[PDB]
């Protein structure tokens, strides 16, 4: 083999130089290495020739006398070790080396030096803190090089590897901080909890420094630290940032209780209370012309019975939800409930409240007449309708608390159930001390039935979701202890762990104390309760241990039938890491293999986890798999598959999916048990005319709203065993979607808070270039007026650089101000 | 200047990321697990029928095991050739067999007919089960078509063509006067030809106006096929299916390949076409005249073969149209405007004048374009959307003439 | 004989960086963890059996009656109780299966088992691994998305609207009562065409896709060229409603030749059958036929008419911004240089198409990998221009 | 089928059509009116180091007030110029008044029509275009299709890239932007400059100032006008 | 596809002429280099069979006029007649103007005759 003539000549020249450097006398050692190093650091701004001289160069470096000659020798060994590395010999030589300016030895060398520093920083033991400072100083020298030469994302990699994101704040300038913070946010989804909080805290630090509060609030909501949310809300002072914070709290649904000393406090609490949510939503619905009450009959396509009529009423309420415009239950509503049979009048009135949800003024007046109804079920449904109306939306005088005064602890089981569920939906996320101090004593009542006690626990859990309310947990545990185990573990105690999971939602770690106190409970219910509270607390964390513990326990034979907790393990499989697309599309495939070879109880609970992964997101593979498994032999499996399709298509108005359900309705026309819930799935698909989505992931589909997932999980827990409970009595548990029902369109205001007709470009927004933490790139600009339905996969962007939003996140509400360069 | 060996490995290790080798090992393990879990399947059994048939229909499979000695008369099945005066049956078998048997005592000689497939029991080859297959390939399922074609306003009524064919198709099906007042049988045939256009729409209208003996749309291009005898058999089963379906009309369409051109290149170019011609004449010769079945042949040009002079005794009454005038075009506009969300307040007569002899297909096309322009404007209204109706119809007439 | 294929692969192609970094590493670790937890889950579940119930009721009743010896044969016809099956060497059996009878999966023309001796069907080979006569659905629903192409916003919006008239808002023209399968007639320079394919993948993000390129001047006596596509489009209607991409045959296979008779029978058959299928009054289905060509002149007058084939779309040459976007897309995977030499290569360039952009980007890496191997080769700033000349544009004597 | 000078079954004249499509092989050619000056350019980009640039002759004069440019086959074009020049000298011999641009364009179109007629003669696959000041002051531009016809155009835009440059011209053919001679020249540039790279010296412009001789713009002045066009492009952010 | 000489292509090319010009590349080899105070031609003698006598004194190089000389590279049958016509044109100009014919004018006349040969009539192009 024959190299280039000049390449061979230079190779022989370097061979002569190294032999001269390898000679006996050291008087020529210095001149030889002076000549050598100049061309060694030539190609980096050569290394092939000195490939077989590894041992000789090591001997020369060791033989070199201490001083200048030795540290250049260590310099040459280091810059050559990047090729001849059987170990991190580059860094060990460089630590012995000069420690002068390294950045001039080529980009390849400094990048390899940066990584070896990261390896040593991780490798060094706790007792070794001598060399840590020199590596930190070396890191603080290479970060400016990475910032200049667009290497900031790997600079973030090494600083997070060495846990020095605190000085990442001090070094990064705003000119490139947006992509660094986006890179941090992406890493947040996968890093475990202690460094996850560390990256969240530093992300707040960067945005607080750079006056980037609107996205900082998004990150604060990820941190679920209400104290930090209050601190950063105080930190920002401008009127524009104050009012966008209140939209974000209002859109999230959690009410922030503050003082009137702040400027424009009345508007801030109003927009946080979502008082104008209903007015804007109806106004945009009218502007789209989507206001006509869609009859359940022509949804069914009847061109070719008491429970079936009930399902028709429920889907009508789902379609006309948040609207308040439906004469079917308003004019002849009394006739319909009178014609209705048995237990369905409560749900029909609650469905009417679903039509009137978020319509406080309109709903209360139109439900006042039905409040004085004769039947106990109608009265209870009317009271539940009031709670649905006041659910989500906050009010200054809070009419729900005064309206539900005698019914909060009323002796009648049905009347108490409606009020308790109504207060739970109303005070969901309010965390109000007065509401808690009035409903927890109702939890302590012994006259209430087992299911009534469970509903009280559900209400307490959704009110105090993600609050770690100690007295709520103590009452929950005390009520469980007082109740006898034999009657506890029958079919309805499954709500008590749900309240515990909601109260400790997104916290973790401390759950060991709760499960230790719960350890006294017998195995059939303890093994279910401890798993449910664990998965709910560790939801949205990517803790793939908690899923594999679920996978291990749901694998057991478990065949009195304690194997029911295999189902909550399946729900926990999706619940832990439903956050991003990864951890959801593959746990989806896990559910496929669960159905592919699994227990009857396992395959009963799998569609519930499938719906939890992609609620309101009609993924084609999900819809096909659910449709194929909707005809399984097990009736409960078919029921779960029917409901799963309704949830994944909920609030989408997906035409082809609706056709599939209509085909399923024809298939299941003979059996009403599947038929009425196929109708239910269609109503879920057309719920709110598709204007309100049901996915609990908001703020660019990366924030977990505690109230919405609380109500969603309550429905899925109920749908663990609907083969018994929806057939029997739980026609009221389906109304937990109010928390998860949030609008998915854009409402644009201005600095004077008036609706703007500003047009935006909307289309698929998926990553194209991954060279750095670049913002998600949108394609398919189908621009039109600002009311646009924001679904999964596709986002919105301003048509021109003329209106500057308060936050680049474009969903729900946003204020657009005139750009200084607008012309 | 290749300088690759050794050098390429060094520069492959020259740069990279700090853990590029790590992710490579990670993704190789990802692919290793992917193959392992594709090998570690779920239902790892190609044979299906796991339990729904293997729990209760299995219990009756015990019954068929108790009756396993019977129900074994399957063996092999083959056609029959002919027979003697009565008892003996000389048969050609798919085993090339010169086969004769005493027909099984359970089977009378009346049921078995020449050219029908019968299974033979290997022990004695008795005529046990004479299967009437009546198997239809997928293309034949296309030759047969829907019966209820649904009636319209004479599908853009061209009063000449329809009224000439009603006395030859509708009247014989009504059978009010064919027997006595007019000579024995109605006119022997109908040739509803014409340029691409109104052809066969009047046939569909006559099908809807008549009884359930409804037409099937067969294509001559489909009928001509590779090899020899397949087209002959296809025409035979075409007549069999039409005869069985209440003696329905047989609608031959695009007769320019089944009859071919007026010539054959060397009598070897299109000879299977000639094979189909001989058998089709043998089928639609009628033999004994019968006012039950009807036949209609529709092409665009009179390119029929030499039987074009025998057909005056068999296939007479050649009629055509496909020449819509102003009154024809505006009536086609009215029946098409019956569909969609349009109303006749539009001055559609102006557009009928604009397009001279625009068939009925283009008028349907123009109406389709008008609906497409309405949805493009996002207005589902079309009753009063007449100016927009006129605008889209005239601009597309411009595009059709010159684009 | 074919309905669907098990899609349990393509594990989350959304690797956001696509380059070696810590974020990509963590995503791969989460991917690889999720694979083991599944292999955990299924293995833990398959062996930790819920219950040991005899011989799973399999070997007790059916496996013995299925027998050890078996032979495979096709199933021909179905009767109420028995089954008419055409086994090997032209044998036909009229026997009632009652063991492992999955009536949905047996179907006519599928391989079934025969237990020998008293020949009774006892099972069906559902895989059968041999539906190989005419295969065009093998490339169905291509994974290419909108993001793969850029700078073609006007055409992407136009094609999306033409194909989202169905699926999205199907009641729009359902109330208008037209149900138009007009399709799209695509123009474009000969330097493009698979963009006519790449812009088609925008609609291929929904449902399946079929391709007929080159085919033939259907000399076949049966013709059936456009007619088996009609059957395949019918099969597409059985599946998710697919599109038929017939680029370069709407021009050659459907040519506006002045000759009337004696014209290879394609004008007699192909053009007429194309119009019959493109007319909504004959065939239903949400199938949209995308007609793409590089010769607008050869448009047949039947194909010219927007009355049956509407939604004419013209593909123009890329502009300066479009050239910047396509070069960015093609060079994003390769990390061209740290100096980002982007506009110098396109500012003066004219009449450069997508295929040329891909070729020059590929040749830029090849020339650097030839001997200039420097990771992000510092020569790439001008070698990209060195291989953008590359001659090979057009060559024909002198004549000038 | 048939590709000779006979009528086809659908009409047309396919040999004539092929000749009309042959102009695409060639070079761009732009030119404008303005009542002060007619200027036309070609923008040739092919010059090897060993060929003399003198004899490209993409634009040529006829009678020191009429000039024509190439679009298509060069040999046919040169024969056309020779015959047309002979005819201009004949129409100067008889009818002593100098030739008019319309007259010479009519003669060229008549010759092309004659050659399209009959099967013997190839239909002169060249598309010519002629500018020049008439005897009565008014400068005119005619463009002759190869078949038989000529048309008086404000802008010609003939050759490769003809469609795009013609669209650009008709988009902003502002008479207020015509006005002065320099404005006219700078309007021809940045329009012909748009075609292909046009980087260093590809533009080959020509000038006819009223009664002056055919002026071929010097390369340095061409670069000066390009710089002025760049200056106009600047300050437009 | 080729036919009688006076045709075009569906694209619009003179493929007969292009084929002839490409065929000119095949066979024969001449080169001309221009320098100050002298311009020269170099020709490759194709057939060097020892059985020739080289009495024509020139095969590729032809003296066409007092002030010019040419070198053909095509088929000799057309080359001879083309050289004769070129000499005739040069001498006709000399007779008419009593002055040596400029080289550009002579070349334009020859290329005009070749363009005429490839333009009209059923005559082969001068290869
Ligand atoms: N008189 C008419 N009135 C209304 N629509 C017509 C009329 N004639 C033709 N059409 C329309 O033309 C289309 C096809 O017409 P038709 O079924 O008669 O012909 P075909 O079978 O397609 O063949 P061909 O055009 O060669 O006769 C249909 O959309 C039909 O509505
Ligand atoms: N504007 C573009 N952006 C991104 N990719 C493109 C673009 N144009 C073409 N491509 C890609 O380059 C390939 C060749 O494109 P195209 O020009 O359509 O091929 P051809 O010229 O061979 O018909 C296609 O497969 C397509 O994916």
């Amino acid at each position: 083999q024959e190299l280039s003539e000049e390449d061979k000549q230079l190779q022989d020249e370097l061979e002569m130089l190294v032999e001269r450097l390898g000679e006996k006398d050291t008087s020529l050692y210095r001149p030889a290495l002076e000549e050598l190093r100049r061309q060694i650091r030539s190609s980096t701004t050569p290394l092939k020739f000195l490939r077989p001289h590894y041992g000789k160069l090591k001997e020369i470096y060791e033989n070199m006398a201490p001083g200048e000659n030795k540290r250049f020798a260590a310099d040459i060994i280091s810059v050559l070790a990047m090729t001849m590395s059987g170990e991190r010999e580059c860094l060990k030589y460089r630590l012995v080396g000069s420690q002068e300016e390294l950045a001039s030895w080529g980009h390849e060398y400094v990048r390899h030096l940066a990584g070896e520093v990261a390896k040593e920083w991780q490798e060094l033991d706790d007792a070794e803190k001598v060399q840590r400072e020199p590596l930190l100083t070396l890191v603080k020298e290479i970060v400016p090089y990475n910032m200049a030469h667009n290497a900031e994302h790997e600079a973030c990699d090494l600083l997070m590897e060495i846990e020095q994101v605190d000085m990442l704040e001090k070094d990064i300038d705003e000119n490139a901080y947006a992509k660094v913070c986006l890179y941090l946010t992406s890493c947040v989804n996968y890093v475990p909890e202690p460094e996850n909080s560390a990256l969240l805290r530093c992300a707040l630090g960067v945005f607080r420094k750079f006056s980037r509060f609107p996205e900082a609030l998004r990150l604060a909501l990820m941190l679920n630290d209400m104290e930090l949310v209050e601190d950063i809300f105080t930190s920002c002072k401008d009127v524009v940032v104050q009012k966008q914070m209140a939209f974000m709290l209002g859109r999230h649904g959690v009410f922030l209780e503050l003082s009137e000393d702040v400027e424009e406090y009345e508007d801030l609490t109003e927009i946080m209370s979502n008082v104008q949510l209903n007015s804007n939503f109806l106004a945009l619905a009218r502007e789209l012309d989507i206001m006509e009450p869609k009859v359940p009959d022509d949804i069914y396509k009847t061109h070719l019975s008491a429970r079936m009529n009930l399902a028709s009423s429920f889907v009508n309420g789902f379609v006309n939800a948040a609207f308040g415009q439906d004469k079917l239950l308003t004019d002849d509503g009394n006739k319909w409930l009178y014609k209705n049979k048995d237990h369905g009048m409560l749900s029909a009135a609650a469905s009417l409240g679903m039509i009137l949800l978020w319509d406080v003024d309109g709903g209360l007046t139109q439900i006042d007449k039905y409040l004085y109804s004769s039947e106990d079920y109608i009265k209870s449904g009317a009271l539940l309708a009031c709670g649905i109306v006041n659910s989500g939306v906050r009010n200054e005088c809070d009419p729900a608390l005064a309206l539900l005064s005698d019914y909060v602890l009323h002796n009648s089981n049905t009347m108490r159930l409606g009020s308790i569920f109504g207060l739970g939906l109303a005070y969901a996320g309010s965390n109000r001390e007065d509401v808690l101090t009035l409903l927890l004593p109702v939890m302590g009542d012994s006259k209430s039935s087992m299911e009534v006690a469970g509903v009280t626990a559900l209400a307490c859990g959704m009110i105090a979701v993600g609050s770690c309310n100690g007295d709520v947990t103590s009452t929950i545990l005390q009520t469980i202890m007082e109740k006898s185990e034999t009657e506890l573990k029958d079919t309805y105690a499954r709500w008590l762990p749900l309240g515990l999971g909601l109260n400790h939602l997104g916290k973790g770690e401390a759950i060991e104390a709760i499960l230790a106190a719960l350890e006294v409970v017998s195995e059939p219910f303890r093994s279910f309760a401890n798993t449910l509270v664990d998965v709910c607390a560790y939801a949205g964390s990517g803790n793939v241990l908690k899923v594999q513990q679920l996978l291990h326990i749901c694998s057991e034979h478990f065949d009195a039938d304690m194997g029911a907790h295999q189902g909550v393990a399946v729900l926990g499989i999706a619940l832990i890491a439903m956050g991003e697309e990864i951890g959801a599309e593959m746990a989806l495939r896990t559910f496929g293999h669960l159905l592919r070879y699994g227990e009857p109880t396992l395959r009963r609970a799998v569609p519930l986890a499938l719906a939890l992964i992609s609620v309101s997101n009609p993924r084609l593979n999900i819809l096909d798999t659910l449709s194929k498994f909707s005809h399984d032999a097990d009736p409960e499996v078919s029921y779960n598959s029917i409901f799963a399709m309704g949830m994944v298509g909920s609030g989408t108005n997906n035409a082809r999916l609706a056709a599939m359900l209509r085909q399923l309705a024809q298939y299941h026309a003979k059996d009403p048990n599947n038929l009425f819930m196929v109708r239910l799935a269609q109503g879920l698909t057309h719920l709110g005319k598709g204007t309100l989505t049901l996915c609990p992931y908001h703020s660019d589909r990366q924030l977990m709203s505690q109230v919405a997932v609380a109500g969603l999980l309550t429905v899925l827990v109920s749908f663990l065993d609907v083969r018994n409970i929806i057939l029997g009595k739980s026609h009221y548990v389906l109304y937990g979607l109010v928390a998860a029902m949030q609008p998915r369109m854009l409402v644009t205001f201005d600095e004077e808070l008036r609706p703007l007709p500003v047009s935006v470009r909307v289309g698929q927004a998926v990553d194209v270039v991954g060279q750095a933490g670049k913002p998600k790139t949108i394609t398919g600009f189908q621009t039109h007026t600002t009311p646009v339905l924001l679904a999964h996969g596709e986002r919105a962007e301003l048509a021109t650089e003329e209106f500057l939003p308060v936050t680049p996140i474009l969903e729900g509400f946003v204020i657009l101000r005139k750009n200084p360069n607008y012309d | 200047r290749a300088l690759d060996e050794g050098d390429i490995a060094l520069l492959k290790t020259y740069g990279q990321s700090t853990y590029s080798r790590q992710i490579k090992q990670v993704e190789d393990d990802i692919q290793q697990l992917l193959k392992k879990i594709n090998e570690l399947t779920g239902i790892k059994e190609s044979d299906t029928g796991l339990a729904p048939p293997a729990l209760w229909d299995l219990a009756a499979d015990k019954q068929t095991l108790q009756s396993e000695q019977p129900l074994q008369v399957a063996r092999c099945t083959k056609i029959i050739n002919a027979d003697s005066e009565d008892p003996k049956y000389i048969i050609n078998v798919k085993q090339f067999a010169k086969f004769v048997v005493d027909l099984s005592d359970q089977v009378a000689p009346t049921d078995i007919e020449e050219g029908m497939r019968v299974g033979v029991d290997r022990n004695k080859y008795q005529i046990h089960i004479p299967l009437p297959p009546k198997i239809d390939p997928t293309v034949t399922m296309m030759q047969v078509e829907e019966k209820p074609d649904v009636t319209y306003s004479d599908v853009g009524g061209c009063k000449e063509q329809i009224e000439k064919l009603r006395e030859v198709v509708e009247t014989p099906l009504l059978h009010p006067e064919r027997f006595v007042n007019l000579g024995i049988e109605p006119p022997k045939g109908v040739l509803l030809f014409g340029p691409p256009g109104t052809g066969k729409t009047l046939c569909a209208r006559a099908v809807a106006n008549r009884t359930d003996a409804c037409f099937i749309r067969v294509i001559g291009s489909e009928l001509v096929q590779k090899y020899v005898g397949e087209g002959a058999r296809m025409v035979r089963e075409l007549f069999e299916m039409a005869r069985t379906k209440k003696a329905c009309l047989i609608f031959f369409d695009e007769i320019d390949a089944i009859g071919g051109a007026r010539f054959d290149d060397g009598a070897g170019g299109d000879n299977e076409v000639q094979r189909t011609m001989l058998e089709l004449i043998n089928q639609l010769d009628g033999f004994d005249p019968r006012g039950n079945i009807k036949v209609l042949m529709a092409t665009n040009r009179p390119d029929t073969l030499d039987p074009a002079l025998m057909r005056p005794g068999r296939l007479d009454r050649k009629i055509e149209f496909s020449l819509p005038d102003l009154e024809g075009r505006t009536h086609i506009f009215k029946i098409h405007a019956r569909s969609m969300s349009v109303e006749r307040d539009i001055r559609f007569e102006l557009l009928a004048r604009l397009c001279p002899n625009s068939t009925g297909a283009e008028i349907r096309s123009v109406c389709t374009e008008a609906g497409m322009f309405a949805i493009r404007a996002r207005r589902k209204i079309a009753t009063e959307k007449d100016f927009l109706e006129a605008v889209n119809k005239v601009i597309k007439s411009y595009a059709k003439f010159s684009a | 004989k074919k309905t669907k294929g098990p899609d349990a692969a393509s594990k989350l192609p959304l690797v956001t960086p696509h380059t070696q970094c810590r974020l990509k590493l963590l995503k791969l670790e989460r991917i690889k963890d999720y694979l083991l937890m599944e292999e955990e889950f299924i293995r833990n579940q398959e062996q930790m059996k819920p219950l040991e119930e005899k011989q799973e009721e399999e070997r007790s009743k059916v496996d013995d009656l299925r027998g050890t010896p078996m032979s495979v044969g096709t199933l021909e016809e179905i009767i109420d109780d028995h089954a008419i099956v055409s086994t090997s060497v032209g044998s036909e059996h009229y026997v009632s299966i009652l063991s492992f009878v999955d009536k949905d999966l047996l179907e006519p023309g599928c391989s079934v088992l025969l237990n020998h001796k008293v020949h009774a069907v006892i099972g069906v080979l559902m895989d059968d691994t041999d539906p190989l006569v005419t295969v065009m659905k093998v490339e169905k629903a291509p994974q290419e998305t909108y993001a793969d192409i850029g700078g073609l916003d006007n055409q992407i919006q136009e094609i999306k609207e033409s194909v989202e008239l169905p699926l999205t808002h199907p009641e729009y023209y359902e109330e208008m009562g037209i149900k138009p399968p007009k399709g799209v007639i695509l123009y474009g320079p000969p330097g493009t065409g698979k963009t006519l394919l790449a812009k088609a993948v925008a609609n291929q993000t929904s449902a399946t896709f079929l391709r007929v390129v080159g085919s033939e001047l259907i000399q076949k006596y049966l013709g059936d060229g456009p007619k088996l596509v009609r059957e395949l489009f019918r099969v597409a209607e059985e599946h998710a409603p697919s599109i038929v991409f017939i680029d370069e045959i709407d021009a050659i296979g459907t040519k506006r030749y002045d000759s009337n008779s004696g014209g290879e029978r394609e004008i007699q058959r192909t053009m007429l059958e194309l119009l019959n299928q493109l007319d909504g009054f004959d065939s239903r289905g949400d199938v949209k036929v995308i007609m793409a060509t590089n010769r607008i002149e050869t448009l047949d007058p039947a194909l010219i008419r927007p009355g049956r084939i509407d939604r004419k779309i013209e593909f123009p040459l890329p502009d300066e911004k479009t050239k910047k976007r396509i070069f960015q897309i093609h060079t994003s995977r390769m990390t061209l240089a740290d100096d980002v030499t982007l506009d110098d290569l396109i500012m003066a360039k004219d009449d450069l198409s997508g295929a040329d952009i891909k070729a020059i980007c590929t040749e830029a890496g090849l020339m650097a990998l030839r001997e200039r191997r420097m990771k992000v080769t510092n020569e790439d700033f001008k070698k990209s221009k060195e291989n953008v000349l590359y001659k090979k544009q057009e060559g024909t004597p002198e004549g000038l | 089928d048939r590709a000779i000078t006979v009528f086809s079954p659908d009409g047309h004249l396919f040999q004539v059509e092929y000749a009309q499509e042959a102009v695409k092989k060639g070079s761009t050619a732009v030119g404008v009116r303005g009542r002060d000056i007619v200027v036309l350019g070609v923008e040739k980009k092919s010059v090897a180091k060993l060929q003399d640039e003198r004899t490209v002759r993409k634009i040529c004069a006829l009678d020191d007030n009429v000039c024509m440019a190439f679009a298509g086959l060069t040999a046919d074009a040169r024969i056309v110029i020779n015959r047309a020049r002979v005819e201009c000298q004949s129409h100067r011999l008889t009818v002593e008044d100098p030739v008019t641009v319309e007259y010479i364009t009519r003669y060229i179109a008549s010759l092309k029509q004659r050659y399209t007629q009959s099967n013997g003669r190839r239909p002169f696959g060249i598309s010519a275009l002629i500018v020049g000041f008439d005897f009565d002051g008014t400068p005119r531009l005619y463009q002759t299709d190869p078949s038989g016809t000529y048309h008086a155009w404000k802008a010609n835009a003939i050759g490769r890239g003809a469609k795009s440059v013609r669209e650009f011209l008709e988009k902003n053919y502002t008479d207020e932007a015509i006005e002065t001679d320099d404005l006219t020249i700078k309007l021809v540039i940045k329009a012909l400059l748009e075609v292909v790279q046009s980087g260093g010296k590809n533009i080959e412009l020509a000038v006819m100032r009223r009664d002056q001789s055919l002026k071929i713009l010097n390369p340095e002045e061409i670069e000066k006008y390009v710089a002025e066009i760049e200056k106009e492009k600047e300050e437009n952010e | 596809y080729d036919s009688r000489t006076t045709i075009f292509s569906p694209e619009g090319r003179l493929y007969q002429v292009e084929y002839a010009m490409e065929a000119i590349g095949h066979a024969g080899t001449c080169l001309g280099i221009l320098a100050n105070d002298g311009v020269l031609l170099a020709a490759e003698r194709r057939n060097i069979h020892k059985l020739l006598d080289e009495v024509f004194f020139s095969e590729k190089i032809y003296k066409l006029n007092e002030d010019m000389a040419c070198s053909v590279a095509g088929i000799t049958s057309d080359a001879n007649v083309l050289t004769n016509e070129l000499r005739l044109i040069a001498q006709r100009y000399l007779l008419q103007y009593q002055e040596p014919i400029p080289c550009e004018q002579l070349v334009t006349a020859l290329c005009d005759i070749k363009q005429a040969y490839t333009q009209f009539g059923g005559k082969r192009p001068f290869g």
